[PDB]
């Protein structure tokens, strides 16, 4: 069973970003994308009124794996695929930057 | 026709010591493991051990008392002028004797003849920074003669070839691997110590008589620095469901909250510790309540600490005493000291995300061995250790020992500081004022080591006993001489123990630890001796290419899988946990890693790496693909059948491994792999014994012993030497019936006997059962006769 | 935020055809290693269950398939950057995995055992 | 056997299955005072015999039914002197000693045994080889040229 | 020490036997009817169960045992005296043993016919958690030879597996010898000064 | 989420408390001050099996497929040999070879008479 | 029974239970005169 | 003691006019007991003795 | 013996002298009636399903083995297992519980910087027989 | 050390004929039992004593005291 290509891009589109399991969100917030330039890096950020999103790529996952994701048709037969680079991203809360004394008695 | 003994050869090289490349190099091939760890304390890549371990001891802190006098409250919290010390490189110079002027090349001969040591000039680069840098003194300060090991990188031998040797006082085929003390050769044991980089599931009845509520089971990982300096991080189940981190600084042992130096290292969720320990394996009700008992008593404990800085500064507060990291050193900073200094040493600094990822895999590991999905990893075991290298314990004290130097240094200014107050830290004055009233002989300080073989160190390393680490190279005859740079011990604090398990003679062993040579009495299965074609691995390369080839081979990565138990395996290369993947195809890599290995095609990939495969089971050992290529393994050549080439094991991946004997004894579908020769197994001198596959057990055990007692030949250089006591026979004899390595080794240098017309004969009345008869006109004709 | 350097903001982003009607739509995930080039391949032969095989220049492949947590992202607009996917989060229809096989040779018995 | 356990809100979490295993393997259905096991070992030179491993004999005596009374042995001897008297456990002495030599295959003889506990059972008591014991001699010098 | 053509070859077919008693006693412990192969998938498993309890291979090893020994005292019965070249009382390896002037018929039989079972402390030979008593067997192997059992004497030679678990053995007396802190030495002093 | 006992926020990642600990009708994360419950998570409960090993048993070992126990009768030592009893005169007795006190000392050799049961330590 | 000096000098009491005592060392046993030590070896002419 | 761990401690020095000759005229160097060899079990050391007689012949 | 005449010996041991109208399979019961018998030694399985409502619910299961089982094998009755859990079990299993949430509230957590206690004639003991 | 003066069984002179043997062996290119049979030495404790000779004078001779390099 041979499927057929339709298109491929290597350029910034659509990414990959996980988070951990059971992960909702408001649904409404944006993530900023970011690039460095053999292999390109990137660098995600997201802000809201709570929480705030952070995400950057794997070092020795980037130059050895090349990630891609494409959408199948059911009748066409036919992926386009699209270069998406995977995020590990955490989310800090509106606890974080707290902080005593440098030096405590 | 025949497998003749080599009379022509032999006598024409007695006469012409070759001038080329020596001769029997299986002899040079047994003193690998020795000066080899000694030659990589300063040659090799990163600037050896050496540099290396001057550069993880680091600064030391101190404060002058002078105040700020600026136009405040600045003035108050103004600790003065800041001076940290370090040493950047450490040099080691060959032996030489100055007399003042002009330096001359002292050669062994004349330490043993002189009856002093054999010392190589120690120089280390001080540093002297004020205020961060903002003024640096640099000085080479000499630091006495730290004795030098023979045919080593700092001996003027290792160059030299046969005729060269002789010409220097010296044998032939001199080995080396022992250092000239007050005249007296010594040498450092090897020892057996935890495999390191792996997590061991362990059950110890030790561990419950410490604490309350505390059971038998346990995980214990021997973490090692590239400075080849230890640092052993335990892990403890309590009968509460409650994990415990236990770690040991100075020569105190410290618990810590596993959840704490959790999220000390990075910024988590507790469903990224959940998700983390517990994958795909959410059901299991067993893991659901521990889990629970572990996130809500951190919550209970320390509801205060909410983000990565707060439980750092904790860290900090509570550990500023001592790990002694004062008076400016933020708990922040304190807080990564202790971590970076103490949690998983062998990822190092810059790798808190690989310290999480390892940390989680030895919590999902130790609920694996209380619910007795894992049996218990056996520490006495071939398979879970490795040998501590002489040349490597003798860089881990110099470490010590300078840091000590550092340390006099700063108690030399404190004392300065506490009274006369004197001058400033800018001033060269000063610090060669303060240098020329501090102990810099780190020489005599190691010299000591080298001739009581008693451990004094702060830290105590990450070993059991403090003395017998130096023995005397007894050189009554060649063959107790060799043995000895064979020889490896257990440890002087198992030979104290009830246990019997530890002397037991075990499969694991095959290859590596010879299953004959092993004394009598009290040193039973303690005192081993390795196989002769037993190596021991001196560092590690090209195993940063690994996990580009294995990501290629389908391992997914560990950052993005998130999902962690025995359902599935766990790749890891040196103790670092590079992804996840299924049983099925963490075989298929296994397989086919070595196929590439053993193959010169593939750059990226040792001949000399094992790969570690462990297959699932019914409650059997945690399964995973645990790779090893870093110092101290335990390896062995073995003919691969594809291909037919020289393949090297090591004794945790031999375990699942088909080796077949002989090659006629290869199954189908069952065998992977076939020996050489089975001689592989024995040791140098159980090798010599002549048909020893027709002997009983204890008779081949006790040969070892009596050869090694015999009065042979103990040298041909002894117009030069000047030894407490030597034993040697005059006519000296080639054995007719003789194993063929007794040439390979060239002991027909050193003959340990004569051959002899003996009659199996009950005739005088005088010889039965522990006695026997000589001939009188034979020992009138010289027969038998020493000196 | 700002940091780390050396980082420049996307601006440009290409359009993602996301409808999900419903005769329905279908999101997949591929693995694949950095020696093989994508553009290259214009086709990839594929099949249900872990049953697979490909071969792309003397290099032999295997597209291993797994039924079963990760978040896609997909951009709504250029300008609106990256947003979270969902239809009432979203997860993928199939997941792939491309992993690179050697055939391992089978021992010459004939040959190495020997009487 | 079906019980529910209701406890209280601030009880919170709590291993219960951990506890429970604990204490069924700490509670006793059935158990003779100072007995653990009795078992049926093969006669012994054609005597049908019981091996207790524990020692009551009061709790045997109301076994008369299946046992023996006048022949119940036992390898403790300051239990068989605490019931039976000196002259029980003076031959208890000699009879364990004899079961020590003749497991090896060594024969000692009897007059030797019989000396021994005899010089144990002096005081009517149950006198070991030490300090304790030899507390009751007439000899200082002796006592000195010991410890 | 040498046996006759006619003792050697009544030898060779008793220990002919000993091949099929590896796996006999194997599917007896294990409770499995008409004798499932030595590949067998549920066989295999029903090892494993053993392999991880002391318990089960225990009642394992002495099954095994018991009928390996068994093979071995057939050995020993038919070839000495019967199967012998050279004779009492000019066989003086013989001679020595019945007279009482030193060895026994046990030393004889390991000389001229098998060493026998390895036998290490109480039980057969160790075995690892990959279910293999050395590299060169198969995990979980049903095979006499795997468990210890030497068919080799030491006239012709014993092969290096047979060598490695003689080794085993052969140390494990001495090992006893090297931990035993019971001494005499107190006892009697104690009885002596009290009875002097 | 939510999984067995535990109770996991949307948002963060944290674990949530026990809701009979802090105060009536509405709860809250200790990161984010989440506005908690929807009072449809219902009351969890947590199916706790026994280790199946944690009651060793002579019954439980008569279930455990594979033999556990060998028979009373049906007890065999090693090897036998042609050596006389010293107590009654059997010509068959087990044997066993062990090396006791040195490597220089000889072999030490234990008999079991097949027909008593007599023990019987000899060197030579 | 007396204070530490910054091992202590013995006591008439440690003198009389130095090791095993005056009394076991040098009362019930003895070193003895007109008595000689050598290697045994076999002799079946005598 | 030989390489086969039969060590014997020298009970005599035996004169060669008192010591058993070979039909060769060879008197032994050195005599071993033959109730040495059935506890030691050194076989090693018996093939030892005619392997070295025919490399010495 | 000897040495020590100890009244707490580590094997204590009564051999009993059984008649001969009492038979094999008579003597193997009353060998059962003696030897102590735990509720381990019945059990099967135990199922605790923790439920929390309104209070922690804990529904114990005792699943037991067959009631003609252990009263071959023990020389137990229904009747002798109910007067165990109703009398002693409950009342155990209650005091283990109370000391579980005491030890809870006790000791919140090990202290962290104080030290804790440490998990664990050379040569005479590396000399070989020989030596 | 040197050749033995007499064979240690018999009491045959050996001393004379190892310079000879090893003549035997490299010019002569003779195996190692014809050689020794051409020294005449037909008893096997004679044969063994040349035949096994080491000669580690020679070797020992290398370190001179008395000689400068
Ligand atoms: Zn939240
Ligand atoms: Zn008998
Ligand atoms: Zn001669």
């Amino acid at each position: 069973s041979e499927i057929e290509i339709e298109s491929v891009q290597d350029q910034p589109s659509v990414a990959v970003g996980s988070f951990f399991k059971g992960f909702r969100a408001p649904s409404d917030t944006t993530f900023d994308l970011y690039k460095k330039k053999e292999k390109d890096e990137f660098v995600l950020h997201g802000e809201n009124e709570r929480l705030e999103y952070e995400g950057y790529t794997d070092s020795s996952s980037q130059a050895s794996n090349q990630y891609v994701v494409g959408l199948f048709n059911p009748e066409k037969k036919s992926i386009q695929l699209y270069k998406a680079p995977v995020l590990v991203s955490k989310v800090v809360s509106k606890s974080s930057k707290n902080l005593r004394g440098p030096k405590i008695k | 026709r025949t497998a003749d003994f080599r009379t022509l050869e032999r006598e024409s090289r007695f006469i012409n010591p070759p001038k080329d490349k020596s001769a029997f190099p299986l002899l040079q091939e047994a003193v690998q493991p020795h000066i080899g760890s000694f030659n990589a304390l300063t040659e090799g890549p990163d600037g050896g051990l050496l540099n290396l371990g001057v550069k993880d001891i680091g600064e030391k802190v101190i404060f002058d008392g002078k105040p700020l006098n600026s136009e405040e409250i600045s003035n108050s919290g103004y600790l003065g002028n800041k001076l940290s010390v370090s040493v950047e490189q450490v040099s080691i110079a060959k032996p030489m004797s100055n007399d003042s002027a002009v330096e001359r090349k002292v050669y062994p001969s004349e330490s043993r003849q002189r009856l002093t040591s054999y010392r190589g000039k120690l120089l280390l680069k001080l540093k002297w920074s004020v205020n961060n840098g903002e003024e640096n003194l640099f000085e080479v300060r000499d630091c006495g003669g730290l004795p030098v090991m023979l045919q080593s990188n700092r001996c003027h031998l290792n160059k030299m070839s046969p005729y060269e040797l002789v010409q220097h006082k010296e044998e032939s085929d001199e080995i080396g691997g022992y250092f000239i003390v007050n005249g007296i050769e010594k040498l450092i044991r090897m020892l057996i110590v935890q495999r390191r980089n792996h997590p061991m599931a362990i059950i110890r009845p030790s561990f419950a008589n410490r604490g309350a509520s505390y059971s038998h089971y346990g995980i214990q990982i021997r973490s090692v620095r590239p400075d080849q300096t230890s640092q052993t991080n335990v892990l403890h189940y309590l009968n509460d469901g409650q994990v415990t981190f236990r770690f040991s600084w100075r020569k105190n042992e410290y618990l810590v909250p596993v959840v704490m130096i959790l999220k000390a290292l990075c910024h988590t969720s507790d469903r990224e510790i959940f998700d983390g320990i517990i994958g795909n394996d959410v059901k299991d009700s067993f893991l659901t309540d521990r889990l629970e008992l572990l996130l809500r008593g951190f919550k209970k404990r320390y509801p205060h600490l909410q983000n990565r800085t707060q439980v750092l500064q904790y860290l900090g507060d509570k550990f500023r005493v001592v790990f002694q990291a004062s008076p400016d050193q933020s708990d922040l900073e304190v807080g990564q000291e202790v971590l970076d200094r103490i949690v998983l040493v062998h990822l190092g600094k810059d790798g808190s995300q690989d310290k999480f990822r390892m940390l989680l895999f030895m919590i999902r590991k130790l609920y694996s061995l209380v619910a007795g999905e894992c049996s218990p990893d056996n520490p006495d075991a071939t398979q879970h250790q490795e040998v501590l290298l002489g040349g490597f314990l003798y860089g881990m004290i110099l470490k010590e020992k300078i840091d000590e130097y550092l340390q006099n240094i700063i108690a030399q200014v404190r004392m300065d500081i506490n009274r006369g107050m004197a001058i400033n830290f800018k001033d060269k004055r000063y610090m060669s004022r303060v240098l020329m009233r501090v102990n810099e002989n780190i020489g005599s300080k190691m010299q000591y080591f080298l001739s009581t073989g008693n451990l004094v160190s702060q830290s105590g390393l990450d070993l059991q006993q403090v003395s017998g680490y130096t023995v005397v190279a007894e050189k009554i005859n060649f063959y107790r001489f060799i043995s000895h740079f064979r020889m490896v011990h257990r440890g002087s604090f198992f030979a104290q123990l009830k246990t019997t398990t530890v002397r037991k003679l075990l499969p694991e062993s095959w290859g590596f630890l010879c299953p004959v040579h092993t004394p009598d009495g009290s040193p039973c299965g303690l005192l081993n001796h390795f196989a002769h074609k037993c190596r021991i691995s001196t560092q590690q390369s090209d195993v940063s290419r690994i996990p580009s080839i294995l990501y290629s081979l389908g391992v997914a990565p560990a950052s993005h899988t998130f999902a962690a138990g025995p359902s599935l395996c766990c790749v890891q290369i040196d103790g670092k946990i590079i992804g996840w993947v299924s049983h099925e195809q963490g075989k298929i890599i296994a397989d086919t890693l070595r196929y590439w290995k053993v193959e010169g095609k593939t750059p990226g990939l040792p001949i000399d790496l094992e790969i570690g495969y462990v297959p699932p089971s019914t409650r059997g050992q945690y399964p995973g693909l645990y790779l090893f290529g870093g110092h101290s393994r335990m390896l062995r050549p073995v003919r691969y059948l594809p291909l037919d080439k020289e393949d090297i094991v090591g004794p945790f991946e031999q375990v699942y491994m088909n080796i077949a004997v002989t090659p006629q004894e290869i199954q189908n579908n069952v065998h992977t792999h076939v020996e050489f020769t089975p001689t592989n197994i024995l040791s140098i001198l159980a090798n010599l014994t002549p048909f020893s596959d027709f002997n009983q057990s204890p008779r081949n055990m006790y040969q070892c012993q009596m050869g090694k007692q015999t009065m042979g030949t103990p040298g041909v250089a002894l117009c030069h030497r000047s030894d407490n006591k030597l034993y040697r026979l005059q006519t000296g004899q080639t054995p007719i019936v003789k194993a063929n390595l007794y040439d390979d080794y060239g002991m027909d240098n050193f003959p340990n006997g004569f051959n002899a017309v003996v009659a199996v004969i009950s005739y005088t009345g005088y010889d039965m059962d522990d006695a026997m008869i000589i001939n009188k006109s034979a020992d009138e004709r010289g027969f038998g006769y020493g000196t | 935020f700002s940091i780390p350097d050396g980082f420049k903001k996307c601006k440009h982003l290409k359009n993602f055809p996301l409808n999900g009607d419903n005769k329905q739509q279908q999101v997949w995930l591929i693995k694949f290693p950095s020696n093989v080039d994508i553009s290259k391949l214009k086709s990839l032969p594929v099949d249900f269950e872990s049953s697979t095989t490909m071969t792309i220049d003397k290099h032999d492949y295997k597209i291993m398939d797994d039924t079963d947590n990760m978040t896609l992202l997909v951009p709504s607009e250029s300008k609106e950057s990256l947003k979270i996917a969902s239809t009432a989060p979203l997860q993928f229809d199939k997941v792939f995995s491309v992993s690179e096989t050697a055939k391992i040779p089978a021992i010459d018995y004939s040959k190495v055992r020997v009487p | 056997c079906e019980f529910k356990l209701e406890l209280a809100a601030d009880t919170e979490k709590l291993l219960m299955v951990n506890i429970v295993e604990e204490i069924c393997r700490k509670s006793i259905i059935r158990q003779i005072p100072h007995i653990d096991r009795c078992v049926h070992p093969e006669p012994e030179n054609g005597k049908r015999v019981l091996v207790t491993e524990g020692v009551n004999f009061q709790a045997m005596w109301d076994q008369e039914a299946f046992i023996d009374v006048d022949g119940i042995t036992s390898n403790d001897v300051a239990a068989v002197l605490k019931t039976y008297g000196v002259e029980a456990a003076r031959n208890t002495i000699v009879n364990e000693i004899n079961n020590v030599f003749s497991r090896y295959a060594i024969s000692v003889s009897f007059r030797h045994l019989d000396l021994i506990a005899d010089m144990m059972t002096r005081q009517g008591t149950y006198l070991a080889f030490n300090r304790q014991g030899m507390e009751t001699s007439t000899s200082s010098f002796m006592k000195m040229s010991y410890e | 020490l040498r046996l006759t053509a006619e003792g050697n070859k009544w030898r060779t077919d008793i220990l002919k036997t000993s091949v099929d008693t590896g796996r006999e006693a194997a599917a007896e412990v294990t409770n499995l009817d008409k004798d499932t192969p030595a590949d067998d998938p549920e066989l295999l498993k029903r090892l494993q169960e053993i392999l991880r309890d002391n318990n089960k291979s225990g009642i394992l090893d002495a099954v095994t045992s018991s009928k390996v020994n068994a093979i071995t005292s057939q050995v020993v019965s038919k070839c000495v005296p019967d199967g012998t070249m050279k004779k009492f009382p000019c066989n003086s390896m013989q001679a020595m043993a019945l007279s009482g002037a030193k060895g026994s018929n046990v030393n004889v039989s390991q000389i001229m016919c098998l060493l026998g079972q390895q036998a290490l402390e109480g039980r057969r030979v160790p075995v690892m958690v990959s279910g293999k008593t050395l590299p060169s067997f198969k995990p979980y192997e049903t095979d006499a030879m795997a468990g210890g059992y030497v068919k080799g004497r030491f006239y012709s030679g014993i092969k290096p597996q047979e060598y490695y678990f003689h080794c085993m053995a052969g140390r494990e007396g001495l090992i006893d010898t090297a931990v035993k802190t019971s001494r005499s030495g107190y006892l009697q002093r104690c009885l002596t000064k009290q009875l002097e | 989420s939510v999984v067995g006992s535990l109770i996991f926020c949307l948002d963060c990642g944290d674990l949530l408390e026990n809701p009979n600990a802090v105060l009536g009708s509405n709860v809250e994360c200790s990161q984010c001050k989440a506005i908690y419950p929807k009072s449809q998570f219902s009351n969890l409960k947590v199916v706790t099996t026994t280790a199946d090993d944690a009651f060793p048993s002579s019954l439980r070992a008569k279930k455990s497929v594979v033999k556990t126990s060998l028979k009373k009768n049906e007890l065999k030592d090693g090897a036998t040999i042609k050596e006389k009893c010293p107590q009654c005169g059997n010509e068959e007795m087990n044997y066993h070879t062990l090396q006791l006190r040195s490597a220089d000392e000889g072999a030490t050799v234990f008999y079991t008479c097949t027909s008593c049961g007599y023990k019987f330590r000899t060197n030579n | 029974k007396a204070q530490g000096r910054t091992v202590p000098i013995p006591g008439v009491k440690q003198a009389l239970e130095k090791k095993e005592g005056l009394f076991r060392k040098h009362m019930m046993g003895k070193r003895v005169n007109y008595a000689a030590r050598s290697v045994i070896s076999p002799d079946p002419n005598i | 003691s030989s390489r086969h761990g039969q060590k014997g401690v020298c009970s005599r020095k035996w004169p060669t006019i008192d010591m058993p000759f070979s039909e060769t005229g060879i008197q032994p160097d050195i005599i071993i007991n033959p109730h040495a060899f059935p506890s030691r079990m050194t076989i090693g050391m018996f093939v030892e003795s005619l392997a070295g007689k025919a490399g010495a012949l | 013996i000897v040495m020590t005449a100890s009244a707490a010996i580590k094997t204590p041991q009564m051999t009993l002298p059984i008649w001969n109208d009492v038979s094999d399979e008579q003597a193997d019961t009353f060998c059962k009636s003696i030897s102590k018998v735990l509720l381990s030694e019945v059990i099967d399985k135990v199922i605790v399903t923790e439920t929390t409502g309104t209070a922690r619910s804990y529904v114990i299961h005792m699943r037991f083995f067959d009631n003609n089982e252990y009263s071959e094998e023990y020389d137990v009755s229904k009747e002798e297992l109910q007067n165990v859990i109703s009398n002693q079990f409950i009342h155990l299993l209650e005091a283990a519980i109370v000391k579980e949430i005491k030890k809870q509230k006790r000791t919140t957590g090990p202290d962290i910087g104080v030290a804790v206690p440490r998990l664990q004639n050379s040569k005479r003991l590396e000399e070989d027989n020989d030596e | 050390m040197i050749v033995p003066v007499r064979c240690f069984s018999c009491g045959k002179v050996v001393g004379d004929k190892w310079e000879s043997y090893l003549n035997l062996l490299q010019e002569d290119e003779l195996d190692e039992g014809t050689a020794l049979s051409r020294l005449g030495l037909k008893r096997y404790c004679c044969r063994r004593m040349i035949l096994t000779h080491v000669d580690l004078i020679e070797k020992f001779l290398r370190y001179n005291p008395l000689e400068k390099r």
